[PDB]
């Protein structure tokens, strides 16, 4: 929901 | 806002804010009196104090913005209230993560009468 990477 | 705080908690800990932190110990989700039961409960005690430092803000409903800088929570600039509310929530989410190792399900739905006495912020 609040991704940015990984 | 409460909902934002909830999502920050889930992101941080992997636990749903409700029901893991909404009725835990003496201060989580409803706090007021008693000696906090454990470190997690102390996170809520301090968070309550943090909100208490902001009498003319409305942390339940006022929305703030924040971002993640490689895991780190960075509060972004909004109104003064929003900034201060964000810092309170950020601290609590970090505190919960730091104390997951002692979180105890036995303190979920902890009964009010076992929480007695005022502890000053």
């Amino acid at each position: 929901y609040w991704a940015a990477a990984a | 806002s409460l909902l934002e705080f909830g999502k920050m908690i889930l992101e941080e800990t992997g636990k749903l804010a409700i029901p893991s932190y909404s009725s835990y110990g003496c201060y989580c989700g409803w706090g007021g009196k008693g000696t906090p039961k454990d470190a997690t409960d102390r996170c809520c005690f301090v968070h309550d104090c943090c909100y208490g430092n902001l009498p003319d803000c409305n942390p339940k409903s006022d929305r703030y913005k924040y971002k993640r800088v490689n895991g780190a929570i960075v509060c972004e600039k909004g109104t003064s209230c929003e900034n201060r509310i964000c810092e309170c929530d950020k601290a609590a989410a970090i505190c919960f993560r730091q104390n997951l190792n002692t979180y105890s399900k036995k303190y979920m739905l902890y009964p009010d009468f076992l929480c007695k006495g005022e502890l000053k912020c």
